[PDB]
């Protein structure tokens, strides 16, 4: 190909493939230098400089190295690499380029402490009024440079969700209980962001709580307010962000204002004025989960649900909803907040997912990311279970479908919740320079409309081909071959009856046939399901075209990864393949939509004593592969007897390569983590 | 698709006061007029002192545009004392919901606050007014004696009404309970014969009313909307509710029955947040006269081609069988922040197709986020999920979001047009739009050739200009339309007509008109509605027998024909429209005689031939079924030559081969018009003498009823000659097999068992599960990995029970997971304990023996048997340093097939699981 099926004009003969190329002459071999791949073209002639074979480009534009140290005087932290890339591409064609993500050793944190104020909440303001300087002390064992504010909500001041009557109530709605609470609030911010983590302590006890009617509160008007109000609360752009939500209750979501009457949709814009107060709040509805995620991913906020025991499973469930949330059990008095903010920003230092933004259609990136030491794992653009100073890799792939002339649209890719991103400016040229030479339409070839393009002239009715018009029984046939390139069968694709030398493609309809003996065509691609391309891909001359995200012969193979995830994390519980969103497990006996039920396989005795033997014997495999601390995420500590405390738990035993019995014991805590208690003093043979 | 968007009705109110909150229409039956209901909420009005208590406005489809509000209160907040307010009247919403029975209003005011007559409060009970002609009553079930949050103070009955068959009124109310939700239903002869003025608590009789639950159904919101429809079969209608909040938030919609108010169905969400029930509707889309019902998620959540989560919303469609439990299928949004299921108003007919059909709105989708309304047409098959027609809102967004289409109102015939209309409101812009639907006329048109084949040398035709006779033929359009509904009589239509259509835009046409002298041809045609398929004739010439050259290429004669806009109803330009999937061209094809014979007629002698290439067909999955043909024609050219492969019910045809040269390339099709389903392929046109086509059609067979033994396919060559225009019809089929790769597999947890025991001592009479031993756990898993499934098999387990009258591995227990019974044939657990190699040959055996049921590929059955180590008998004298390997083993037996009538043959594997205890 691009020796024939192709050779039309310019600007058509590089859509082919990103193996063509086209001529000017200086001198005209009339021959067969058609739109020929290049090596093929570059054997007969027509190299003085004119070959017009654009090849696709991935130069980087600016990759500053990748910082050790998140503080300080040499500037710009610079988590990702490179920064800016130029992505040149043609036609139905792709380049791949990389990029690095490191968690910096001492990057700033700023936490934006978000409280419920109910009067539930009465025992959680007393038992905070000094965790802000206990905060201090903790956060600063991982960041120099910390940042912290207060900000609270109780629910919408008006009915039926404020207490409106008796009148002497709105100035204490604790009226009918003989007691004193001020005035509820929509949403109130009190301190901004600062490191004086005195100051903190401050404003706490300075505040008092309210009182309200329904069970659910209005939080979500201030998680929305806390984000995109960055200029009140003062998010520093260099900085981690932690907004901490601490609440006992079920929470208010869209369209719930309806009963109050408030039936305008709510606009993620700020309007928390000079009074410290969320003005919109008794005018405009909750926030809906899609408008908060919108909003928490263009801030880089990190949202924490600190919320209770007896609703806990509930918020879990709206983080799932939320990607990138995690949400933490609090005690009733909110004595747990200290220990439950540090283990968040463990876990959310420990994944990095790539994001994209701006991504014009017209092109589709794939992933193939590597997380642990040299193995890469395809399809994933997110790495798991990391700790601060590593850095991981994505190698990522941009292909163009066609190319239109969007005048080199640019897009974005960077981590969740990260301020640096690179940048990928994509430019496209799906045409040769020649089509610019201002021989506009003219002599050598038929005065008739004629042409002059890069060495061709496409006349009007009737394009002889560097002459002109059989355009009507001119012909008696005088170049009657070449329009069957067998020559021993019917003169065209059977559809077009060849005059001119130039085969007219005949029975437009259903479509539309195309092609120099009219082989190609729409429409004859095949059907998955009954669709064409399974509707899901362009049909170019009986090959289909598949849309972003779709591959395979038939275009009905997802490159999505998400219906391929469990609930532990990994695609298909290490445990299968995910071949087009769906898992095909590997191991002998295990089956379900992401193998994770295999009830024939071995008991974790099997698995956790591959941890006990790398972590506290340095042995084994799991040690040789290097995996040891990657996989075995779990907290090990050599003790003795192995105190018979815990129903969910289970003893094992095995015998290392030392021909002693080792003892331990393995435990976890619902929806916490586990622990590996190793039996010190193995049983070894007498001396 | 017939819903006029050029000039619809357009209402508008004061602005600020949401007119178009809420719409529905106005039939009166002492009147041939009908208009429009527009609740204005928020509007003010003239009650002295009252700020914004909201209006209903009854605008008229008089052309004058004119909305006047209808007396509903006219009175302000009557008193419990001197300065002391009973009710507050203002910002109470008073036309949120507008719902009307033939003659009777009912509009209500979910924010009407109460005093309550106890202690001085403001709680939103909510209120409405039922007006009859003249007479107006006041209908608030829910301002009664049971007050405060934990009763129904805060209902706001009214937020959402409807009335049954049968003048009854369902009205719902969010907030009894603590925002339970409440259900209250009343006969509307009761609200007006039982009405009091000087009584604010009004009992009635025979009222239906859901009740107060438990504290976890708190804040679901029942009685957010409302729908009526029959799903029992008693004839009365039920209620249909929508619980947002219900079940944390996942959203449920309740059914309960129309008599006695007991729950019949529940619908649950798939999605949290997603408000599953802020929209419910009930109508029979299908028309199989069973109401079905739509559910609107307008919040929820679906996955893009990135994977992705983005807010789209999503509308559950569940048909009703007669049986029962419904067939539910989903429609999602198109849109990011449109919220889809906003409102979902039935049409009725609107096509009057015989089926009828529903709209759903995306109010703040489309251009400049101004609001969507998609048609959607009812089939036999249930809702066609493509949408029909958008209408996009026009008005801008002045202050808050037009929120064109967040309230709408169908099935009304308000203009005399035989089809009903439609009504949308804004109240973002406080408009309110009445689209009405145009006619819809079925036309089918004919086309003839006298004759198909033309013959050079038959010049009988003498040309208009010179007296020369030409090889001429005829050419016959007619045209025939028709529909139901207020139409014109005789319809102005546009026909064109082009010769040789395939030659086009270069090339010699080969045909013209005799007096045209023209390849083309128009004609002014009007036919009468009732049959009458009225015709015109032409005479079209062939061009020289030396002037064209091109031979074997049929001549296309082309028709196509449009309607001019001539013949509107009296209703000021509301213009019909042609049926939606109708073609509005037809073409024929005529043939120059050629290589026909002596005869001067083609006669073809066409052969299909099928080899079997694939043999067997598994049932249980989709396999690849390929069929290679073999067309040829032994005999004189085939005009239009075509392969007919009439396929099964399970054949869902894919493709045609590409990788063999062998078998050239074949353009097939899949077409299911008539009765039948099968796929035609073009074989020629013409098919030339000889040509021996070899052609692969490869399928995919989803077997069906597990009883039939083979798959038919029926094959055979179609022309338009009119001798031996087909061949014979070869049969060609394939047999359904059976392939079950049935295995178990078995552990032991541990499979080490280390001795001594620690803190391990010697009860001679134990009852503990520790004095015994370790637990030792055996499983055993039987699983059907095969396409085909089995309906019984047997299960022998063999355990080592004892060795020289002592015990090795005391069986506890054991349980059963899966289609599966088991037995031992020795008393599991006799003394009542509560929580080398040694198989069950050389050692005294234990037998379990199960009988299992049908399994399917993805299922399986599991064994559990939780035993424990006798550690008395090892460790003690005989057996004191001494490695043992407890053995047990299982073997399977699959018996039956529910493929009777198939051949089976058999199926049988086992495996064996061993426990090692030794000392370290
Ligand atoms: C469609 O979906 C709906 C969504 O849930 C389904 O609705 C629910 O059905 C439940 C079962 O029908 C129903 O629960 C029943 O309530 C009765 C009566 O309740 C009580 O009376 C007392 C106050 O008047 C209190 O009883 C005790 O129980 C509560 C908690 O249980 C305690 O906290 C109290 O202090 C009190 O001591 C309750 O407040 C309640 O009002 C119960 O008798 C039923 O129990 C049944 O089983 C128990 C044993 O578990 C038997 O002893 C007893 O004889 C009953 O047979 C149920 O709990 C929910 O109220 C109802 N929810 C709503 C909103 O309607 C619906 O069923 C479903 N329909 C279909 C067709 O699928
Ligand atoms: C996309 O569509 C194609 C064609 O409809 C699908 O291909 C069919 O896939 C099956 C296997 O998945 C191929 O083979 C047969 O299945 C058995 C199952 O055990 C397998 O063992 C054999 O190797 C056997 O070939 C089949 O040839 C292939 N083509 C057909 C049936 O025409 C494809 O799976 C679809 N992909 C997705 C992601 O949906
Ligand atoms: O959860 C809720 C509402 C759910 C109640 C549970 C229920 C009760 C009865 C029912 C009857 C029928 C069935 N369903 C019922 N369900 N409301 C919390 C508001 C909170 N306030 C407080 O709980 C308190 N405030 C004060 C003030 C002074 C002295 C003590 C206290 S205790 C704040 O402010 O957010
Ligand atoms: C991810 O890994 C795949 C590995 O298959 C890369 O794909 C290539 O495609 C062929 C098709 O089978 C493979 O066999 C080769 O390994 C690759 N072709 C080559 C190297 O010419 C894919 O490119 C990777 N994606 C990224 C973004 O790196
Ligand atoms: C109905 O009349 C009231 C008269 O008060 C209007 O309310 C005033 O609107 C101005 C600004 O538009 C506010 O500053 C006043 O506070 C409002 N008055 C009260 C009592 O709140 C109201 O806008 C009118 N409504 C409509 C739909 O026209
Ligand atoms: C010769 O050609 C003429 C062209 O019209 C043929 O005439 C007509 O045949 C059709 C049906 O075949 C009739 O409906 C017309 O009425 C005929 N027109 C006449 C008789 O003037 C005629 O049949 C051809 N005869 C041959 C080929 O032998
Ligand atoms: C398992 O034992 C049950 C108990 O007899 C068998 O019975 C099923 O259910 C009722 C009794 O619970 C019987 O009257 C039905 O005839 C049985 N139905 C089915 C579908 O089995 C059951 O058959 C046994 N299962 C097997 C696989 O033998
Ligand atoms: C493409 O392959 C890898 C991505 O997997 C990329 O790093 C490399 O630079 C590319 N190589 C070529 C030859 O394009
Ligand atoms: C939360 O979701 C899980 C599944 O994701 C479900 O099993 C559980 O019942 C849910 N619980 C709540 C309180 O929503
Ligand atoms: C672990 O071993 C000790 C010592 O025998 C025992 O008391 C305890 O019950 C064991 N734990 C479990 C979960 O079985
Ligand atoms: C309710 O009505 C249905 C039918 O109308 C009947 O089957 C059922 O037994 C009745 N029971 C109650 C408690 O109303
Ligand atoms: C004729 O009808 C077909 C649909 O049947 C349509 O696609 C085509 O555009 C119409 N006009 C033609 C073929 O000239
Ligand atoms: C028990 O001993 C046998 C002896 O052949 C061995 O095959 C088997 O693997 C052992 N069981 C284990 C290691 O679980
Ligand atoms: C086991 O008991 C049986 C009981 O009949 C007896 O015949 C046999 O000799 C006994 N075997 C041993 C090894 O004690
Ligand atoms: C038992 O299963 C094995 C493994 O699948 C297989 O090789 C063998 O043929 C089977 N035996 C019988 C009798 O089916
Ligand atoms: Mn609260
Ligand atoms: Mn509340
Ligand atoms: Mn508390
Ligand atoms: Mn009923
Ligand atoms: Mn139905
Ligand atoms: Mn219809
Ligand atoms: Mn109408
Ligand atoms: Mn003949």
């Amino acid at each position: 190909i691009c020796t024939t099926r192709g050779v039309s004009s310019c600007q058509q003969c590089l859509a082919v493939s990103p193996m063509c190329a086209w001529c000017s002459d200086e001198a005209l071999p009339l021959g067969s230098p058609r739109c020929d791949l290049k090596e093929n073209l570059l054997k007969d002639n027509c190299a003085p400089e004119s070959i017009e074979f654009p090849v696709s480009e991935a130069r980087v534009l600016e990759d500053r190295p990748l910082s050790d140290k998140g503080s300080g005087d040499s500037s710009q932290v610079t988590q990702v690499s490179p920064q800016r890339i130029a992505l040149r591409l043609r036609p139905d064609d792709s380049k791949n380029f990389s990029i690095q993500v490191r968690q910096v050793e001492d990057y700033p944190v700023d936490i934006y402490y978000l409280m419920d104020l109910s009067y539930s909440m009465k025992d959680d303001l007393w038992s905070i009024q000094n965790l802000g300087t206990k905060l201090a002390t903790q956060m600063r064992k991982l960041t120099s440079n910390l940042r912290i504010g207060f900000g609270a909500f109780v629910d919408k001041p008006v009915s039926p969700y404020m207490y409106i009557s008796p009148p002497e109530a709105l100035e204490n709605p604790c009226y009918d209980m003989k007691t004193t609470c001020l005035p509820m609030f929509g949403y109130k911010h009190v301190l901004t962001l600062t490191d004086q983590v005195t100051r903190f302590n401050e404003e706490v006890k300075k505040q008092s709580v309210s009182r309200n009617r329904d069970a659910p509160e209005g939080g979500f008007d201030a998680i929305m307010q806390a984000t995109v109000c960055d200029e009140k609360i003062g998010w520093r752009n260099d900085a981690s962000h932690l907004l901490v939500f601490t609440t006992d209750a079920k929470t208010h979501i869209a369209l719930d204002g309806r009963l109050a009457g408030i039936v305008q949709p709510n606009d993620g814009q700020c309007h928390v004025g000079s009074d410290n107060h969320y003005s919109a709040s008794t005018t405009m509805d909750y926030p809906s989960l899609g408008l908060m995620t919108e909003k928490l991913s263009q801030k880089n906020i990190n949202l924490i649900f600190a919320v209770t025991e007896n609703v806990v499973n509930l918020y879990q469930n709206y983080s799932e909803l939320i990607p990138g949330t995690t949400v933490g059990v609090l005690s009733m008095d909110s004595s747990n907040v200290l220990q439950l903010i540090v283990d968040a920003y463990g876990k959310i230092r420990s994944k990095v997912e790539l994001e994209v933004r701006d991504l014009p259609e017209e092109l589709s990136l794939s992933f193939n990311a590597t997380c642990l030491n040299n193995e890469v794992i395809p399809g994933l653009k997110s790495c798991m279970g990391l700790k601060i100073g590593d850095t991981v890799s994505f190698s990522i792939e941009a292909k163009v479908r066609g190319c239109p002339q969007e005048k080199e649209k640019s897009f974005t890719i960077k981590p969740v919740g990260f301020k640096d991103s690179l940048i990928v400016q994509v430019t496209f040229d799906c045409d040769c320079a020649c089509q610019a030479q201002a021989e506009p339409n003219s002599h050598r070839c038929n005065n008739g409309n004629g042409t002059f393009e890069c060495g061709v002239c496409r006349c009007g009715p009737g394009w002889l081909g560097s002459q002109c018009e059989c355009s009507e029984e001119d012909y008696r046939p005088s170049q009657q071959d070449e329009c069957s390139p067998r020559e021993g069968q019917p003169v065209c694709s059977q559809r077009g009856e060849c005059l001119c030398g130039q085969c007219v493609c005949h029975s437009s309809d259903f479509g539309k046939i195309t092609g120099k003996y009219c082989e190609c065509d729409d429409f004859s691609c095949v059907r998955y399901k009954g669709e064409m391309c399974s509707g899901h891909g362009q049909c170019s001359c009986g090959d289909c075209l598949c849309d972003s995200d779709w591959t395979g012969y038939y275009c009905n193979c997802t490159t999505r990864t998400d219906t391929c995830m469990s609930s532990n994390g990994l695609l298909c519980s290490g445990r299968g393949k995910c071949e087009c969103g769906s898992c095909v497990c590997i191991q002998p006996g295990s089956y379900g939509d992401t193998c994770e039920k295999c009830p024939t396989c071995p008991d974790a005795c099997t698995f956790k004593k591959e941890c006990v033997e790398c972590k506290k014997f340095d042995r084994g495999a799991l040690h040789d592969e290097n995996t040891c601390n990657r996989y075995c995420r779990d907290e090990i500590e050599s003790v003795k007897e192995l105190k018979d405390t815990g129903k969910d738990a289970v003893n094992c035993t095995y015998k290392n390569e030392d021909d002693c019995v080792v003892r331990f014991q393995y435990y976890e805590d619902s929806s916490g983590k586990s622990i590996l208690y190793v039996v010190e003093e193995p049983e070894c043979p007498k001396g | 698709f017939n819903l006029d968007v050029d000039s619809p009705a357009e209402y508008s109110g004061p602005e600020g006061s949401y007119f178009g909150f809420a719409v529905d229409f106005f039939v009166p039956s002492a009147s041939s007029r009908m208009f429009l209901l527009v609740g204005a909420p928020k509007a003010n009005t003239t009650q002295p002192g009252i700020v914004e208590g909201g209006q209903v406005l009854k605008c008229d489809w008089s052309s004058t545009r004119r909305c006047q509000p209808i007396e509903f209160d006219a009175t302000g907040n009557r008193d419990y004392a001197k300065d002391d307010p009973l009710e507050f009247k203002s910002h109470q919403w008073f036309g949120a919901s507008v719902r009307s029975k033939q003659d009777k209003i009912l509009a209500c005011a979910p924010l009407y606050h109460w005093r309550t007559e106890m202690k001085q409060e403001r709680e939103p009970v909510g209120t409405c007014f039922l007006q009859d002609g003249t007479k107006t009553v006041e209908y608030a079930p829910c301002r009664s004696q049971d007050i405060d949050a934990d009763g129904q103070g805060f209902c706001q009955g009214g937020f959402s009404i409807d009335f049954t068959k049968a003048d009854r009124v369902l009205l719902g109310g969010p907030g009894s309970f603590y925002w339970q939700g409440q259900l209250i239903s009343d006969q509307v002869a009761e609200i007006v014969s039982k009405y009091d003025p000087n009584v604010y608590s009004i009992k009635y009789n025979n009222q239906l009313a859901t009740r107060t639950a438990q504290a976890i159904f708190d804040d679901s919101y029942l009685g957010y909307s409302v729908a009526v429809g029959d799903f029992n079969g008693d004839g009365i209608d039920d209620f249909v509710s929508g619980v947002p909040r219900a079940a944390r938030t996942l959203g449920m919609v309740y059914i309960y029955d129309g008599k006695n108010m007991s729950s019949l169905y529940n619908f649950t969400g798939e999605q949290m947040a997603a408000y599953f029930g802020f929209s419910v509707a009930a109508t029979d889309i299908n028309g199989d006269d069973y109401a079905d019902v739509f559910i609107g998620a307008p919040l929820f959540m679906d996955r893009g081609s990135d994977g992705k989560l983005q807010e789209v919303g999503q509308v559950s469609v569940s048909l009703q069988r007669a049986s029962g439990d419904f067939q539910t299928t989903k429609l999602n949004g198109f849109e990011v922040f449109a919220r889809f299921g906003s409102a979902i108003a039935p049409l009725g007919d609107l096509d009057q197709d015989g089926f009828n059909d529903i709209a759903i709105a995306a109010p703040y989708g489309g251009e400049d986020k101004k609001g969507i309304v998609y048609i959607f047409n009812g089939r036999s098959t249930g809702l066609n999920a493509v949408p029909s027609q958008i209408l996009e809102g026009q008005w801008a967004a002045r202050s808050m979001p037009p929120s064109f289409g967040y309230s709408m109102k169908g099935a009304t015939d308000i203009d005399k047009n035989g089809y009903p209309d439609l009504i949308v409101g804004a109240f973002g812009v406080d408009r309110a739009i009445l689209y009405r639907a145009r006619p819809v006329i079925t036309v089918n048109a004919g086309l003839e050739v006298y004759p198909s084949i033309l013959n050079q040398d038959n010049k009988t035709c003498s040309l208009p200009g010179t007296a020369l006779k030409v090889s001429c033929f005829n050419v016959r359009f007619c045209l025939k339309a028709d529909g139901k509904g207020v139409l014109p009589r005789k319809l102005n239509f546009q026909v064109e007509l082009l010769l040789d259509k395939l030659k086009q835009k270069g090339a010699i046409r080969r045909a013209l008109f005799l007096y045209s002298r023209s390849p083309s041809h128009s004609k002014n045609m009007t036919i009468s509605r009732g049959g009458l398929m009225q015709c015109e004739e032409l005479i079209a010439y062939l061009r020289d027998e030396s002037e064209f050259r091109d031979k074997l290429t049929p001549i296309t004669i082309f028709m196509e024909y449009r309607l001019d806009y001539r013949t509107a109803a009296d209703t000021t330009g509301l213009q019909p429209i042609l049926n939606q999937f109708t073609p509005a061209n037809i073409s024929r094809q005529a043939h120059i005689l050629l290589d026909c014979g002596e005869d001067n007629v083609c006669k073809p002698k066409l052969e299909v031939s099928v080899d079997s290439d694939q043999k067997k067909i598994y049932i249980g999955d989709d396999n690849p079924l390929t069929l290679i043909v073999k067309a040829q024609n032994q005999g004189e050219g085939a005009y239009e030559a075509e392969l007919i492969v009439s396929i099964p019910l399970q054949a869902d045809f894919i493709g045609v081969v590409r990788n063999n040269e062998a078998l050239a390339r074949l353009s097939c099709a899949f077409k299911t018009e008539n009765q039948t389903r099968q796929v035609v392929c073009d074989l020629g046109n013409p098919m030339k003498a000889g040509t021996q086509l070899l052609a692969g059609l490869r399928f995919s067979v989803h077997q069906q009823s597990e009883m039939d033994t083979s798959v038919k396919f029926d094959l055979q060559i179609q022309s338009s000659n009119l001798f031996d225009k087909v061949s014979p019809v070869v049969s060609h089929k394939v047999d359904l097999a059976v392939l079950a790769a049935v295995e178990i597999r078995g552990v032991s947890s541990p499979d080490h068992v280390f001795l001594p025991i620690p803190n391990w001592e010697h009860k001679e009479n134990p009852e503990t599960e520790e004095d015994v031993g370790p637990v030792v756990q055996h499983i055993y898993e039987l699983r059907n990995n095969g396409p085909s499934s089995f309906s019984k098999a047997m299960l022998h387990l063999q355990w080592p029970y004892k060795y020289n009258n002592n015990t090795l591995l005391y069986i506890l227990h054991y349980d059963i997971d899966g289609p599966m019974n088991c037995t031992s044939d020795m008393e599991i657990n006799p003394l009542r304990i509560k929580i080398h190699t040694l198989g069950c040959g050389v050692a005294q055996c234990l037998k379990i023996v199960c009988q299992v049921g049908r399994l399917d590929r993805g299922k399986s059955a599991i064994l559990y048997v939780k035993s424990l180590l006798w550690t008395e008998t090892f460790m003690n004298k005989e057996n004191q340093n001494h490695s043992y390997s407890l053995k047990s083993s299982a073997s399977f037996n699959v018996i039956e097939f529910p493929y009777k009538n198939l051949p089976i043959e058999d199926i049988t594997n086992s495996t064996l699981v061993t426990t090692n205890v030794t000392w370290g």
